[PDB]
DNA sequence: CGCCTAGGTTGGGTAGGGTGGTGGCG
């Protein structure tokens, strides 16, 4: 069985959850353009 | 990680460290996908040509870390393994095809600001994000250089490293090496003409190659550090286990039992 | 008190820190 965590997966407590961007994710996002 | 940089605290809360009990040594990277499942590369646990073949009791896994060697009191969390599941068609004889493994913890871990799971991709996530030119992120406490030959600089970082790299066109990957490539693999890194640098290296295997969905803002693990030829060499690209191509096996194992 | 660098399942970054309690020196 999977267990706990699926619903909230991929959202970091110290970033997405506090609406803060790590120093380099921007580079990632921009690569999709 | 070659030509990467220090990670920020809690930047990769799904990062896991595969650690050998005795002697105490860091073996590989891994990733947290739930409170009781961890994903890593198969060769980290089983590689006959090098006499490698660990079992559940030989290892322990360490979650929430940043520093490679310090024991991070009140922050990190250590868990023993209940079971290890190597993909049954993991090809260690030739090219590491299906270089993937699932490890079940004995006791479910509690999440925290430093411990949180990454999402596994589905068909849409893969179609939309796994495209040549898009960038993903690799993390690990692996080597800062090819340590098997004389080179300047430290061998290991003191802190978790991170590097962003673009996915590369499959034909390029294929022509970059003489080792047989499969659809269960993808390669990533900069081309010589792009003038930028970065790659995973020995000790990084099992670590995740994650991508952020611009659509739902979540982090998805698309690959697993599997292999390479040298580290950060021009015309070479790091190879990663294709997670979504192996999703059926993964879910088959994770959902198998009601425990 | 203000500095200095330190065990421990552990460095020195500093005696908090992304964590708990804990020196020795002038
Ligand atoms: C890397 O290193 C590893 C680590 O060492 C190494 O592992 C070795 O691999 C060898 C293969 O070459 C293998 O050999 C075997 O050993 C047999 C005896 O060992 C088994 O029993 C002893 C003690 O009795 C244990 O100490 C061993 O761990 C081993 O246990 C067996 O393990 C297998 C695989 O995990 C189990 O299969 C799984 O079973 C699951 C279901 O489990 C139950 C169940 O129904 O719930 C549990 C029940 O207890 C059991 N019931 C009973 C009554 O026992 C049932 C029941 O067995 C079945 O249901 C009925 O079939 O199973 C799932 O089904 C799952 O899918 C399945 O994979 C297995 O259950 C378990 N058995 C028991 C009883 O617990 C030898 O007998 C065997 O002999 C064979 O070859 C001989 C010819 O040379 C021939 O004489 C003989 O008749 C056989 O054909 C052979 O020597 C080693 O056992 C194994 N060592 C260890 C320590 O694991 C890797 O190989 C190595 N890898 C590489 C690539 O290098
Ligand atoms: C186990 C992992 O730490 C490691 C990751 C290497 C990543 N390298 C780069 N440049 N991104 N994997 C390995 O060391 C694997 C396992 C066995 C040998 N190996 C290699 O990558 C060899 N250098 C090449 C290779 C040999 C045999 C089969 C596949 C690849
Ligand atoms: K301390
Ligand atoms: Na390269």
């Amino acid at each position: 069985t999977f267990g706990s965590g699926e619903a909230d997966c991929g959202l970091r407590p110290l970033f997405e959850k506090k609406s803060l961007e790590d120093k380099t994710e921007r580079e990632l996002l921009e690569s999709y353009i | 990680i070659v030509e990467g940089s220090d990670a920020e605290i809690g930047m990769s809360p799904w990062q896991v460290m595969l650690f050998r009990k005795s002697p105490q040594e860091l073996l590989c990277g891994a990733s947290l996908i739930s409170d009781r499942w961890v994903l890593t590369a198969a060769h980290c646990l089983l590689y006959p040509p090098w006499d490698k073949n660990f079992t559940e009791n030989d290892l322990l896994v360490r979650i929430g870390k940043h520093s490679r060697t310090r024991y991070e009191r009140n922050i990190e969390k250590i868990s023993m393994l209940e079971k290890i599941y190597i993909h049954p068609r993991y090809n260690w004889r030739e090219n590491l095809d299906r270089d993937i493994a699932l490890m079940k913890l004995k006791k479910p871990v509690a999440f925290s600001d430093y411990i949180h799971p990454v999402c596994l991709p589905d068909r849409e996530t893969a179609a939309s994000l796994l495209q040549a030119g898009y960038k993903g992120r690799v993390t690990g406490w692996g080597n800062l250089k090819e340590t098997w030959t004389a080179n300047v600089g430290k061998g290991q970082p003191s802190v978790l490293q991170v590097v962003n790299l673009p996915i590369v066109e499959r034909p390029v990957c294929k022509d970059s090496t003489r080792i047989r490539i499969t659809d269960n693999m993808f390669c990533a890194g900069y081309k010589p003409d792009e003038g930028k640098r970065g790659d995973a290296c020995e000790g990084d295997s099992g670590g995740p190659f994650v991508m952020k969905s611009p659509f739902n803002n979540r982090w998805y693990q698309m690959g697993i550090v599997s292999w390479g030829e040298g580290c950060d060499r021009d015309g070479k690209y790091g190879f990663y286990t294709h997670v979504f191509r192996l999703k059926k096996w993964i879910q088959k194992v994770i959902d198998q039992f009601g425990e």
